[PDB]
């Protein structure tokens, strides 16, 4: 972008200065009110998201709840009352829902689905004009891939 | 501390001779994620 | 000069006059004695002339 | 006043607080972006029917400021007085503290937890135990809490792992064993044993209004299926135990190889089949399966989209949080019972005296003693208001009070005033409500005392009370190493910035101004976006102008290596006493074992000396002979005498050491390299000529003797220099680390650890790094790993540079980083260079 | 359940006086009650028939003997009976 001679003073004495390792824009970008002198009109960006853990599924043959061995594998090893004061519970109980199963067809479908990108994650909305739908921003917007030549990056 | 139709290469950023910033080290992304549009069989072989 | 002109915040260093067509490195650096010397050297210079006559 | 609509009477809320047993003194925290505060905002919508999330983003209404929206992390801890119900249907009233669980803002827990009673640590169920989750158990323990965890973020267990229900048991499991584990390594009581079976441990998720124990859930099943002991019930759901269906017992053994355990089988499959119908089968099986649990929905709710859905199934079908109620009542004390240990550990004069038997009760009337710790802003910033509690009697408004403050004694009488208080509110996150009297045992809000604060206070009464002492200032868990020097832009505007410099100094707990001999600003910190938020807060709240901000440099320190090769002799000017020292480094794990509290000065000469002659193996001639040490508190430096009596009366030496003392602990803080304090040394005092007029034995003459002393036998044995360490967690994926690794390879450190994560696909890095390396770091992970590695720093410890600091035969090029041999150097030459002292300091100097 | 039983297991913890069938009058704090009208309750003045007044440090009462109880003031603005 266009743009929107300091003289030699106690404060900005080099001989004060340990030069240790180089200091860059992007830290004075992240960190816009420690490194900056004359910081006018900043703003203050995000911090840091939760690492999402969601784990894409190959095949379909498989259950949709299964140990997916990139998942590291849990190492192995209580006030347990004993067996004789017998609780019994009355003949009726029953838990939760025990006669619907654990997964469908649907299932791994339906979560795949929640991680989608717009609109893909949504289930009802209005309609867009044809002209209002982008199709190439996620491609610029994302970054630069590597082997690209100048005027691509340019 | 002290007319042009194409566009011009002195026009261009990310000219840093860092070893950090050049090899960025691009995910993969648990070998499932796939790069959009380039070639699926040519991001296998470059993986 | 401290004497009758005080210098509480060290505000002589704003309105010296410096070279600019010299890099940093090159120009006048601005340390806190060399301004205050100056100041003096020029405050005594001036009070040698009576301002009626002519003027510094 | 206006106030919004709630589910109970604010006359209810008000005459709840005059009963200390239905109240509790809960403090929340956890690790960074664990689930707190919308584990709070779950809590605002119980009580209120009108403030409600909105589709697409997240709520946080108890986090008020523009820097915590901006940058989505939790900066100031903040206060709520709700009234919520427990699983059988009482009233309780909750004084819940929303603490940030950043590393850097764990200052802001300290002065959280010194005025709460019991720690309610919520760990994500995804990634485990983190760093500041073993942090603040330490500091839970160490502060002598009730300590209570809840599991957040189980629906990670369910909508992003994918994972088998008996092998989330197993990671639950593993969390609980990893909690239990940090328990029995800090705590001495063998009954802090963590288990949800005794109604300790509770489960969450808090995107989704999931919150239940064993009871709740057993509850659940009382109310749907009736005639069932609930509470006996919740007895058996955890652990090792099978339901057996044709008995219909449980039972320690399988009865079939296909069995699952009683928590699989009852509460994990249900919760995994709800979310399974609501998310995969919302058209085609969800009105059977809503019909079979007994819920209705309208035709407009039916229609929502997948995860608001999710949250209103949830929440129609668990209801309201009684489990969270029944632990934080159950395991937490009330202030009535809980006072004894918090007037024993926090109030300087012990609890045997005449006033801490009274505040041992926490009596509403009598003495009004109080004690605030926090200080918040207005919206004008003109003024402050103090937070604190009430310990005893009942606080008033308009009633003239005693504010104490930190430098208050009874010989003293010089840091205390009297005021008058302006209001007094109680503190929900988004409004306050205004009462005119708070009793003791509740949290308080007081106007117009702001003046005299400077970190914390104490507020009496003004007539009576006479032994009234202060209580103990905050011990904060970190050491701020961040020196960062301020101006102002233009020097005539140099007022202004003084007043908003006194003015954070106020909000801010670990927060240290100073001024140096060379007339520079200095602020301590301990990070980057802590001094970030510093700067933020300073220049648009306090300042309004333009503030030019130098260089960040770390916090250094000085030390010996050798023992000094000739004997440090000195007179005073009167010419006539002459005090003789040799210096030694300490024993390796002795500072630590001073600066920990384990060894202790005050003692009566029996256990002080057999703890050296014990462990560290020093002699009976010199374990009896030690003195003091630090400058101030206890710093690790240590004084010791070594005259032998044939030739030194000790009962005219002993008239002396009073003088010898202030003598040390002057000369041990500012020492002569680059006017800082030293680390890992003692002084051993081994002739001394000991003046025999009274008029000769002045402390001045001999105190800057005593110093000259103290610098002559610390240049004489190779004095060195110490820098901070940080100990470094990066979080990272499987191939980053190999990144990580080459990140590392520059700035001096070396990676101790590489853990896989259990039930996890991310990798642990535990390495420790210089803290004068350490700036930038995170953006270069955050950068180089394509923003998938993230790491987190904290102060751990001090270690020598490499180096000779004295070597005038080493010229230094300037604007050029220097290899290993030139950084000792570098370091004390900038350094005073920086403070204003001479280009070099002599071995003969003194 | 009832409305009555929700507002006595509100006033647990504070000081309650109950009158039992032997016209024997019980004031003290509320430590515990049930369903049924069993009352663990501590620090008790009894006033008896005649007048004698007496202090017994723990009393549970049993609910079938009790004619009433008398709870305290405060509780009007409390939720169950709003
Ligand atoms: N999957 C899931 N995400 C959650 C849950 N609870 C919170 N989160 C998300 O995690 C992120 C951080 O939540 P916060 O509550 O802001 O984290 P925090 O603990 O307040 O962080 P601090 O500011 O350190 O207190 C947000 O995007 C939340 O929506 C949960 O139960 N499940
Ligand atoms: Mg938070």
């Amino acid at each position: 972008f266009e743009p929107l001679d300091e003289d030699w003073n106690e404060f900005n004495d080099i001989n004060k200065i340990i030069i240790r390792q180089p200091i860059r824009t992007e830290y004075k970008i992240a960190f816009p009110y420690l490194y900056n002198n004359l910081p006018h009109h900043v703003h203050l960006t995000w911090y840091h998201t939760p690492n999402v853990v969601f784990i894409k599924t190959e095949d379909p043959d498989l259950p949709a709840f299964y140990f997916d061995p990139l998942i590291n594998p849990i190492s192995h090893r209580e006030p347990l009352p004993d067996d004789d004061e017998e609780f019994e519970l009355p003949e009726f109980v029953e838990p939760f829902l025990k006669d619907t199963p654990l997964y469908t067809d649907n299932t791994a479908n339906g979560i795949a689905l929640l991680w989608a990108p717009r609109p893909f994650n949504l289930r009802s909305g209005r309609t867009r004009r044809a002209l209002d739908i982008p199709l190439v921003k996620n491609w610029y917007r994302e970054h630069c891939p590597a082997g690209q030549p100048v005027k691509v990056r340019v | 501390y002290l007319f042009v139709f194409e566009w011009d290469a002195s026009e261009d950023t990310s000219i840093d001779y860092n070893p950090l910033y050049k090899e960025r080290h691009q995910v993969q992304l648990l070998g499932r994620g796939f790069i959009a549009g380039i070639d699926l069989k040519q991001q296998k072989r470059e993986q | 000069y401290l004497t009758e002109h005080p210098d509480p915040n060290n505000e002589n260093i704003v309105g010296y006059n410096n070279k600019k067509c010299w890099p940093r490195d090159a120009r006048m650096r601005l340390m806190k004695h060399d301004v205050n010397l100056g100041r003096a050297v020029f405050w005594d210079i001036k009070n040698r002339l009576p301002r009626s006559v002519t003027t510094v | 006043q206006t106030l919004p609509v709630t589910v109970y009477e604010m006359d209810f809320l008000a005459d709840l607080m005059d009963n200390s047993e239905l109240i509790r003194n809960v403090t929340l925290c956890g690790h960074l972006h664990h689930g707190k505060t919308c584990f709070v905002d779950c809590l605002i919508e119980q009580t209120h029917p009108e403030i409600r999330k909105r589709y697409d983003q997240d709520l946080c209404y108890t986090d008020i400021l523009f820097t915590e929206q901006e940058r989505g992390v939790g900066i100031k801890s903040t206060p709520v007085t709700v009234v919520l119900p427990d699983t059988k249907g009482k009233s309780y009233l909750f004084n819940i503290m929303d603490t940030p669980g950043h590393v850097n803002f764990s200052d802001e827990v300290t002065a959280g937890l010194r005025i709460s009673d019991g720690v309610v640590l919520f760990i994500d169920a995804a990634e485990g135990v983190m760093l500041n989750t073993e942090r603040l158990i330490k500091h839970a323990v160490q502060e002598r809490l009730a300590v209570t965890v809840c599991i957040n973020k189980i629906d990670r267990l369910i909508l992003e792992l994918k994972l088998p229900p008996t092998d989330a048991y197993y990671k639950l499991r593993h969390i609980v064993d990893e909690v239990n584990g940090l328990i029995s390594m800090y705590s001495t009581d063998e009954n802090l044993i963590l288990s949800p079976l005794l109604g300790n441990v509770c489960f969450s998720s808090s995107q989704y209004s999931i919150c239940f124990t064993l009871g709740s859930f057993a509850k659940i099943y009382a109310d749907t299926f009736g005639d069932i002991n609930y509470q006996e019930f919740a007895k058996r759901l955890w652990g090792d135990i099978y339901f057996n269906p044709k008995t219909r017992k449980f039972t320690k053994k399988a009865p079939t190889s296909s069995s699952q355990r009683s928590f699989v089988e009852f509460i994990l499959e249900p919760l995994y089949k709800i979310l399974a119908q609501v998310v995969g089968d919302v058209d085609t099986s969800l009105p059977r399966t809503l019909d079979e649990l007994g819920i209705h929905l309208t035709k407009e709710e039916l229609k929502l989209n997948i995860r608001p859905l999710l949250r209103l199934v949830c929440k129609k079908f668990f209801g309201e949080f009684t489990g969270f109620v029944d632990m934080c009542v159950q395991h937490i004390p009330s202030p009535k019972v809980g006072a004894k240990p918090k007037i024993e550990h926090t109030y300087t004069g012990g609890v045997d005296s005449d006033l801490g038997e009274a505040m041992s009760d926490c009596d509403p009337d009598g003495p009004l003693m109080c004690h605030t710790t926090k200080m918040y802003s207005t919206d004008d910033g003109v003024q402050f208001h103090a937070f604190g509690r009430v310990l005893s009697g009942t606080i008033h408004a308009g009633q003239p009070v005693k504010v104490l403050g930190e430098n208050y004694t009874l010989e003293d009488e010089e840091d205390s005033q009297i005021c008058t208080v302006g209001r007094l509110w109680i503190s929900v996150a988004r409004y306050h409500i205004e009462v005119n009297r708070v009793p003791a045992g509740n949290w308080v809000l007081i106007e117009g005392v702001d003046q005299p604060i400077v970190k914390t206070a104490t507020i009496t009464e003004p007539r009576g009370n006479e032994e009234a002492q202060i209580f103990r200032p905050l011990k904060f868990n970190t050491t701020s190493v961040i020196k960062i020097a301020v101006e102002p832009v233009n020097p005539s505007e140099l007022p202004k910035m003084l007043d908003g410099l006194r003015k954070v100094n106020k909000s801010y707990p670990s927060l240290t101004t100073k001024v140096e001999e060379s007339g520079e600003h200095v602020i301590l910190g301990t990070g980057e976006l802590y001094l970030d938020c510093v700067m933020h807060d300073l220049r648009k709240m306090y300042s309004e102008i333009d503030i030019k901000v130098a260089d960040p440099v770390v916090t250094f320190c000085e030390t010996v290596v050798e023992t000094s090769s000739l004997k440090c002799f000195a007179e005073t000017p009167n010419k006539k006493n002459k005090i003789t020292m040799i210096a030694e480094p300490l024993e390796k794990g002795l500072a630590e074992d001073i600066e920990n509290e384990v060894v202790q000065i005050t003692w009566n000469r029996k256990k002080l000396g057999e703890f050296f002659q014990t462990k560290y193996d020093w002699d009976l001639l010199a374990a009896r002979s030690i003195w003091a040490f630090g400058p101030d508190a206890t710093g690790p430096n240590i004084l010791v005498d070594d005259t032998l009596p044939s030739e030194v009366d000790k009962a005219l030496l002993g008239s002396v050491k009073d003088s010898i003392v202030q003598g040390f602990q002057w000369g041990t803080r500012e020492g002569p390299l680059c006017d800082e304090l030293i680390r890992n040394v003692k002084f051993k005092i081994l002739d001394a000529v000991v003046a025999q007029e009274p008029l000769h034995r002045g402390g001045g003459q001999i105190i800057p003797t005593a110093r000259r002393v103290v610098y002559s036998a610390f240049l004489m044995a190779t004095p060195r220099l110490m820098e901070p360490y940080y100990f470094v967690e990066v979080q990272a994926p499987a191939d980053c680390v190999s990144a990580v690794y080459t990140v590392l390879a520059r700035r001096r450190g070396h990676v101790t650890q590489d853990a896989p994560i259990p039930g996890s696909p991310l990798y642990t890095i535990k390495a420790f790094i210089p803290a004068i390396d350490s700036f930038g770091f995170e953006t270069d992970l955050r950068t180089h790993t394509q923003g998938q590695a993230f790491s987190l720093s904290v102060f751990h410890h001090w270690q020598i540079v490499p180096g000779d600091p004295l070597d005038k035969s080493i010229v230094i090029r300037p604007l050029e980083p220097q290899p290993a041999p030139h950084l000792a150097r570098e370091f004390m030459i900038k350094t005073r260079r920086r403070k204003g002292l001479s280009e070099d300091v002599s071995i003969s100097k003194f | 359940i009832g409305v009555p039983i929700k507002v006595l297991h509100e006033a647990e913890g504070h000081i309650v006086t109950c009158e039992t069938n032997t016209g024997e009058v019980y004031r003290g704090k509320l430590i515990e009650a049930e369903d049924n009208m069993n009352c663990q309750m501590s620090n008790i003045t009894v006033t008896y028939r005649d007048g004698r007044v007496a202090q017994l440090e723990q009393v549970y009462i049993r609910g079938s003997k009790i004619r009433f109880l008398i709870l305290p003031d405060m509780l009007k603005n409390a939720p169950m009976l709003k």
